């Protein structure tokens, strides 16, 4: 969705309804903004460099939070205080308590919108990135439980009868042998090193390509056997009592699944109210950009005639050409006030 | 039609360089290297390969700067053996591989000249493949790069110096603009030489030389953001060789942003899915670690053809990855930082 | 209060300068041109141009910063008035 | 002092490993970097600070920034460099506060 | 002083020259020295005198593996400027500095 907002001052407010007579172009809504504080000539044109930067900086913040909508579960449900973007564009007005008109419009009204948008930009970059870390560790949850017997954790293949306790003179090592060299390892598991148990070869779990077995040995002959296991294409992985901490990591797979869900409703309630505040902040900054450059392009007896427009699709070449003739006799880019906004979020 | 010939002159050497493919380390050879805990034990696990008894004479304190220098002196004596037995359709091709190292040594030989040095940088500080032990007038040319540039035209890099006048390298151009303008003229002359040799060596090699012109189209325009070289200065650094030539190089010379080089790689579906390095994550592969997985994917595909010259260039660029992988295993072992020890490229 | 600045510019861009200077300051200026006679010459900047007088008042005292970049962009030379 | 001798024990471990990442990508640049030195970028000025009337010479670093290694690599590397430059300029900012 | 000098190593100085500490004025000297395996201890002592008696050298960095070769030389330096810092290297982190002996 696109949008175009153009003011055309000098009755004069009845010629804005004549643009609604061209039914193929726009509906030409009013979208009145209240009277603001004037009284500056140097600071009026000096604010035009700051208001252009504020309109572009606040546009990228709300467009970066709309990209985060795909991570919570394309979706267009971002209402602005129980109101759609099209329903707010036909009923747009000043808040007068969040953007006060008693204060100065150039400096003070913009700084209250600037400091509010900068805090919401800070709270969206600092808080939402922390929830990506618990989801980044959740990417490593299935990564520890994927692949063959070597790449997978042993949280589900554990058994108390598969290892030798009282390890003062014994040690149980989880060895992996391929399916093609299983018979070659069965005749060589006892002859890999000295003082090896020749009958403890028990395949606990097997895969499609290899088979994981247990091999008991002494405490001193664990290193020379594993060095000979690399020559005999046998994969020996270390084992310890951290499976009870991997059972705590089996609960941490459910704790991070709980930490994702407990932070889902908290962040979706945060993105629903902050993006609606920032989209109304860019809407207030566009009207500040529309209140500016209208008292300089047109005369300032008291105040210029306020007017706005509505969106259009595929007839903008005919809409700009039909407005080119009515605006070329006004003056001596476009010949009048024009600000191209993007009604779409993505 | 190139198959019933090509065993006349190049039949013994092709079977030799495919015998050196069987010595390139497999995945199971790497999985025994990552279990090593000291560089003294890496000397043991490398002896079960074909590398064996190559570090048996150095020292008992085994540092990583000896393993790196002894690995790459084994690739030189395997390349120099296949060049000294080469015949002229293949010896002209094997000299085109050494021009990527003659370019990296000529530039090293003019920095000492601009800073008034001599042959003391020549012997210890140059790559042995592109080496100047003949053309002995280079070895005594102490002249400040004007009577020395008249000696570099007595060198096989003479045909590439037709875009670098001797006044340009005399402090007029940056030392990397002299590199990549020679490397632009090197790839475009090596692509034409690999097109004259037609048949199997023009369809198993020009896909490799197209990606090499698109690596240096993407990596140059990404590293040219903060520096002071204009868009017309990097448009003459793009080699006119790759897939990106009439259209991507028109957009890459106007980029000014990393997001403007990401949506010009989206037009080419081989280069998107390679632009998913995405270094905002703490631990993952970057862009050039994903361009190295594609450099060796095209290099393994050259061994699926048989009667062609591309089996020799795809061995030098896969024995160079051996000197980058085993040193990376050795540099994560000597520092005991082996959590990123799996960030190598598993070639075979 | 303030708002007077005096300079000179060539006649080959005097119509192109006043068209661009109005769009940059968003109006609020009074630029009255004044043509000249047989051409003068400067050493480095302007060679053999029949120039013209130029003054941009604009009454701003911060639009001078909007008139300092536009004066050197069209190669206009100002003087203390 | 002793707290920042164990702080530079891990900063110099990360910075020396970042050089190991940069030689993995871009060849060997240990002859281009050593040869191309003309002017320095990070200098120091001696400040004075006093406790109980006895002045102590202290150092404060500053950057007169023109990069002599702005183009280094640029076709191979360049992303492992300029994060090696950050991991050693951070070490110089620490080692001047130790000095 | 105003410069930072490094004796270091072959891999140490090429990391610090990328930091931006090296300056070349060929009238006097360069402000570093790459120490290889085939430099004598007599060459390390000579450049260590050059960095102490120079005016703009304010901080001296040196690896502790190299500093034990000239351990008799830097203990003779008992002045306030320049600061001789001892930095780790490959497989030679830190045992005891000359500054922590002064306690």
């Amino acid at each position: 969705t696109e949008f175009w907002l153009i003011s055309a001052p000098g009755t004069w407010e009845k010629l804005h309804a004549a643009t609604t007579k061209n039914n193929n172009l726009a509906v030409s809504s009013k979208f009145n903004i209240p009277d603001l504080k004037v009284g500056t000539l140097d600071v009026l044109v000096g604010l035009s460099d700051e208001l252009a930067k504020l309109d572009a900086f606040v546009e990228g913040v709300v467009k970066k939070v709309a990209q985060y909508m795909a991570d919570v579960l394309k979706v267009q449900e971002n209402l602005l205080a129980n109101g759609v973007d099209l329903v707010t564009y036909i009923t747009r007005f000043q808040w007068d308590m969040a953007k006060y008109p008693i204060k100065q419009s150039l400096k003070n009204i913009s700084e209250i919108i600037a400091k509010g948008v900068t805090q919401i930009d800070n709270d969206l970059k600092s808080r939402a990135s922390a929830y990506n870390n618990l989801k980044g560790n959740l990417q490593n949850l299935e990564r520890k439980n994927a692949g063959s017997l070597l790449t997978r954790s042993l949280a589900e293949i554990v058994k108390k009868d598969d290892f030798v306790l009282d390890s003062e003179y014994l040690v149980t090592l989880l060895v992996v042998v391929p399916k093609l060299n299983h018979n070659d390892w069965i005749k060589q598991y006892e002859t890999l090193a000295e003082m090896v148990v020749p009958r403890s070869s028990n395949v606990l779990s097997e895969d499609q390509d290899s088979y994981l077995c247990n091999v008991t040995l002494f405490r001193k002959a664990v290193d020379d056997f594993r060095h000979k296991a690399r020559e005999n294409k046998f994969i020996v992985r270390d084992f310890q009592y951290n499976e009870e901490e991997m059972k705590a990591d089996k609960e941490e797979m459910n704790r991070l699944s709980t930490d994702k869900k407990k932070q889902f409703g908290p962040l979706v309630r945060w993105l629903k109210v902050n993006f609606s505040e920032a989209f109304i902040a860019w809407i207030h900054v566009k009207a500040l950009r529309v209140f500016v450059e209208s008292v300089l392009r047109y005369g300032l007896p008291v105040n210029f005639q306020a007017m706005l427009l509505q969106p259009n699709k595929k007839t903008m070449k005919k809409l700009r050409e039909v407005l080119y003739e009515l605006y070329k006799h006004l003056d001596s880019y476009y010949p009048y006030v024009y600000y191209k906004i993007d009604c779409n979020l993505l | 039609f190139p198959e019933l010939y090509f065993n006349v002159d190049n039949g013994y050497l092709e079977g030799l360089v495919r015998g050196l493919k069987a010595g390139v380390l497999s995945q199971a050879d790497y999985l025994n290297l990552v279990q090593c805990e000291t560089l003294e034990d890496l000397k043991l696990h490398l002896q079960s390969t074909d590398y064996g008894n190559f570090l048996a004479n150095e020292a008992s304190p085994l540092t990583v700067s000896v393993i790196d220098d002894r690995l790459k002196e084994k690739m030189v004596v395997e390349f120099r053996h296949m060049r000294n037995h080469a015949y002229e359709p293949l010896a002209s091709f094997l000299d085109f591989i050494t021009y990527s190292y003659m370019i990296d040594n000529v530039i090293l030989l003019i920095t000492g000249t601009l800073h008034q040095r001599s042959i003391a940088e020549l012997v210890p500080k140059c790559h042995p493949l592109g080496s100047f032990e003949q053309m002995e007038a280079v070895n005594i040319a102490q002249t400040p790069a004007e009577l020395y540039n008249a000696i570099l035209v007595d060198t096989p890099l003479a045909a590439f110096f037709q875009d670098c006048i001797s006044e340009q390298d005399l402090d007029e151009m940056n030392i990397e603009i002299i590199r990549n303008t020679l490397y632009k003229a090197y790839l475009e002359s090596f692509y034409k030489f690999c097109t004259l040799l037609g048949g199997t060596t023009a369809d198993a090699m020009c896909p490799i030389l197209e990606f090499e012109a698109d690596r240096r189209a993407f990596i140059i325009t990404i590293n040219s953001f903060g520096t002071e070289l204009s868009k017309e200065d990097r448009a003459k650094l793009f080699p006119h060789c790759g897939r990106l030539y009439p259209e991507g190089l028109a957009q890459l010379a106007r980029a000014d942003d990393y997001e403007q080089v990401k949506n010009v790689a989206d037009y080419y579906p081989e280069y998107k899915l390679l632009f998913e390095g995405a270094g905002s994550n703490p631990g993952d592969k970057t862009l050039e670690d994903r361009f190295f997985e594609h450099e060796v994917k095209l290099n393994k595909l050259a061994f699926l053809n048989q009667f062609h010259f591309g089996v020799f260039y795809a061995f030098v660029k896969l024995k160079e990855q051996e000197c980058r992988n085993i040193v990376w295993i050795a540099e994560c072992i000597a520092q005991r930082h082996r959590a990123k020890i799996d960030n190598y490229i598993p070639i075979f | 209060r303030l708002g007077f600045v005096a300079g000179v510019i060539n006649r080959e861009r005097i119509p192109t300068f006043e068209r661009m200077l109005w769009r940059v300051c968003r109006g609020n200026v009074f630029l009255r041109q004044a043509e000249i006679e047989n051409p003068l010459e400067d050493p480095v900047t302007g060679d053999y141009v029949h120039k013209s007088v130029f003054i941009i008042f604009f009454q701003g005292d911060q639009l001078k910063n909007r008139v300092k970049k536009i004066c050197e962009g069209f190669r206009a030379s100002l003087y203390p008035c | 002092i002793i707290e920042t001798k164990m702080l530079m024990g891990e900063v110099m471990r990360e910075a020396a490993f970042s050089l190991a990442e940069a030689k993995f990508t871009a060849g060997d640049f240990s002859t281009t970097v050593i040869q191309n030195v003309n002017k320095a970028q990070v200098k120091i000025r001696a400040k004075k600070d006093n406790v109980a009337g006895v002045t102590l010479p202290v150092f404060e670093h500053y950057h007169e920034g023109t990069d002599s290694y702005e183009l280094t690599g640029l076709a191979r590397g360049g992303e492992q460099l300029a994060k090696l430059k950050r991991n050693y300029a951070k070490a110089v900012e620490l080692l001047v506060e130790l000095a | 002083g105003k410069l930072i000098a490094v004796i270091g190593d072959e891999d140490t100085v090429t990391g610090f020259l990328l930091g931006g500490i090296g300056e070349l004025n060929k009238n006097r000297h360069p402000n570093f020295l790459v120490v290889e395996k085939d430099t004598t201890i007599n060459e390390i002592e000579d450049t260590f005198r050059q960095f102490l008696n120079r005016d703009d050298i304010g901080i001296i960095l040196i690896n502790q593996y190299i500093a034990e070769m000239v351990r008799h030389a830097l203990d003779a330096h008992q002045r306030s400027i320049p600061a001789v810092l001892e930095i780790p290297s490959k497989e030679h982190p830190y045992d005891a500095a000359k500054d922590s002996i002064l306690r």
